[PDB]
């Protein structure tokens, strides 16, 4: 449906494409350096949408391995 | 077209009529910066500045004079006054120059600008040196990645994006000096 | 039979107008596989100017075979 | 939104991403960032910084006897307005990990 | 009969410039695919400016095909 | 015999509009594998379209060897 | 009247002098669309620059159609 | 007569020089489109550039007219 | 007269290697437009560059216009 | 005399051969202009691969004129 | 004395191929200009392949200068 | 004569593809050795032309 490169077509943002390339980078590094490179790979936080005001459902990230490869 | 020529001049102005006037210009962006693109100079004969940027990292900012950058649609190369660029990088190998010696940055891909006033901007993501990827796990990830192949166009895509990072690494790796 | 000789040798010399026609439809049908690879979501209306630049060069195939007639029979 | 929980291990970039991915859900055509600029241990003067969707009107802002963006060579794979919808998410997701990195050390 | 031999091989040899024309005419008929697909919303101001360009380019091919026209029937 | 020998050579002089489609074709069929290297994915509607330009360029082939065919069997 | 028939072989040789010209100003023309599908704003300046692009590649096609009509008729 | 007449078929069969100069003025002048159509702030020294190269291509232009004015009467 | 009239043919066809060489020019002061279009810094090193290529591919054009005075009056 | 006539009506057909020795050389001292464009301190290394070109194209350009030398005087 | 006369005729026919070799080796020695300008840290071995490329390219051009002799001297 | 008109063509295709070879080199030298595989194949496969127009020289020649 979009017009642009081949993760832009799938309807993958830009972002989440190079994220998945940095974290194929970084799943193949040194022993002495991949281990510290698990450090700048984790995704730990939570959102909530916010509809009337006050209310709305919660959503839980606790990803240890990086991005989700999976469809967004 | 540009009818609202805005900036932080602009916005200190019409910032001090609308908040309340004890309250200091918010700061901006621009005010850690020396460095622009139309400001001319900063060029000195054959070394350029290489600001060679990563989210977690600077891998470089002292003037180097010649870099290979891995755009999308082969490696190219910039010498020192060279035209402006905005290119897309594919994952490659970022080679920065002093003279004979030469640091091998293996990146991720992201964009890499030149300025008009010579200012290289390489800004990737993972951007490690090529010394600290194994040429084990490359081959053994690529032959699992080379298996998967579904009709989900997202997780195909990923493969894409997979099996030719991979293999960029792989031809990266094999073709040492 | 000096005219009716001239008009075969003429007429195999007219339609090698042919060849700059068939150069023409052959990057105009590339241009089409390049656009239609860049986006194709709008890979249909790119088919339809390819026929539309098919019939108006065809145009100039068929002035060149008009005249490859023209002297032969005309 | 309300995105909290985000200082609880440490600040990636890939959660920055994610956090601009959810801000590009809807999808306007400015973004503000509001955060505390961590000058030194004393001084948090406050930073706005604004980041433009890309043609939306990023270089509708740019555009002046010609265009300024004009001057460089998109070496992209597709066109300019694809290279710009990329690098205006790249530069949502670097602004908003030094907008929550420099407001945590703050 | 040599004169009524010489314009028709004349002619023959005379409408061979309808090849670059006719490879001209693909060229611009490919990009305007080409450019149509880059960016489709412009779409009817190229189609305009490709049949102001097919149309002021034919115009070599009809004065290709007048003096074809002048060397065999005048 | 200059009628006769005249076909021949008018033929053989015919039979060179071939060699525009054989740079269309090739300048095509490459456009395809520089078309396909870019977005490996969707490389075989491409070749729906590089068939259907293959067609309507072979045309130009076509006419070219029914002009040879009528220059040497009137 | 080889005298009077060779000056139409002559100008049918001659006319070949647009093929070029047809072939340049399909380039031009398509340069234009390709050139106007970068920034669609600045397509006025474009083909204010095409016409007089094509104004000075037409007049030399003008100067073939000049020596052809001196050698035909004077 | 087979002087006078062969004059005029060779100066005749000698014009085409101003199809390959007008296929680069086509290719010059959509070079310039192109080249203004990126930036068009340098849009009028670009012209510049366009016709003198306009002038010293036609250098080939009125070297190939009066050498063919040294064929027709000298 | 076949010996004057054959080389009045042979200086008139002789000058028909001028196509190429106008459209050689044509390209180098084409792109030398979008090579301006690209950096401003360097067009006037640039068009000394252009105009030492033309210096030097002007040579071909001397190379064919002297061998039609060694035609014509050698 | 059809021999020492043939002569220059070969050597004319013989300088030919310079159309696509001009052809070659404008579009190296065109992409001369793009590559120094692009990088402009390479741009001695350039010209020096620009000339080297231009000599090893003089080489061809050499030979198609010992040709058109070799049937005049030999 | 036709036959030598032919021969010559024939040789200047023959030597038309050196364009078709000076236009391939100058878009391959302008490549050169344009690949070294992409990354001149490989612009010997880019210069590796180019004199490769232009020695096999003159293979091209020696075996049609093996005919514009064999059919002069032999 | 006019037969061996044909190796203008093959030289142009020959001068196009080591024109390519350049810049498909100069785009990643790492793979500097397989596209000069390529480049000899087809090289070899547009050798068919030359020898074809060679090959119809000395059968108008020989016959």
């Amino acid at each position: 449906a979009p017009s642009g490169p081949f993760y832009r077509v799938a309807g993958m943002s830009y972002l989440r494409y190079s994220n998945i390339c940095a974290d194929l980078l970084r799943n193949v590094l040194k022993e002495p350096f991949k281990a510290k490179a698990q450090a700048r790979q984790a995704i730990h936080f939570r959102q909530a949408p916010y509809v009337d005001g006050k209310a709305g459902a919660s959503k839980v990230y606790e990803l240890e391995n990086g991005i989700p490869k999976t469809a967004n | 077209e540009a009818a609202a020529p805005a900036g932080p001049k602009e916005f200190t102005e019409v910032w001090n009529k609308k908040a309340p006037s004890t309250l200091i210009v918010p700061e901006f962006p621009s005010n850690y910066t020396a460095v622009k693109a139309v400001g001319e100079g900063q060029v000195h004969g054959d070394a350029f500045p290489v600001n060679f940027y990563t989210p977690h990292s600077i891998l470089s900012q002292a003037q180097k004079d010649t870099v290979v950058l891995p755009g999308v649609d082969g490696y190219f190369g910039v010498k020192a006054s060279h035209v402006p660029t905005i290119a897309q990088l594919k994952p490659g190998v970022v080679e920065l120059h002093s003279g004979a010696e030469s640091e091998k940055f293996f990146v991720s891909g992201g964009f890499a600008f030149v300025h008009p006033n010579g200012v290289t901007d390489i800004c990737v993501l993972e951007a490690a040196t090529l010394d600290q990827v194994d040429p084990a796990a490359v081959k053994s990830a690529l032959a699992a990645a080379s298996a998967a192949q579904p009709t989900d166009e997202f997780e195909q895509a990923a493969n894409r994006a997979a099996i030719e990072l991979y293999s960029a690494l792989e031809s990266a790796v094999e073709a040492k000096a | 039979s000096v005219l009716a000789a001239s008009k075969m040798v003429g007429a195999g010399c007219a339609t090698i107008a042919l060849a700059g026609v068939g150069a023409g439809l052959g990057v105009m049908f590339g241009s089409l596989i390049n656009g239609a690879a860049r986006n194709p979501n709008i890979a249909k209306q790119l088919v339809g100017y390819a026929l539309l630049g098919f019939a108006l060069t065809e145009s100039i195939a068929l002035f060149s075979l008009l005249v490859v007639f023209l002297i032969l029979f005309a | 939104l309300a995105i909290a929980d985000t200082y609880k291990v440490r600040v990636t970039f890939g959660q920055a991403s994610l956090i601009v991915e959810e801000l590009i859900k809807h999808n306007p055509q400015s973004y503000q960032i509001l955060f505390n600029k961590f000058r030194s241990a004393i001084s948090f003067k406050p930073t706005v910084a604004t980041i433009l969707s890309p043609d939306l009107l990023e270089k509708q802002l740019e555009d002046v006897t010609g265009n300024s963006l004009d001057a460089y060579d998109i070496e992209a794979s597709h066109e300019r307005s694809d290279v710009l919808r990329d690098l205006t998410e790249f530069h949502l997701g670097v602004t908003l990990y030094n907008a929550m990195l420099e407001n945590n050390c703050s």
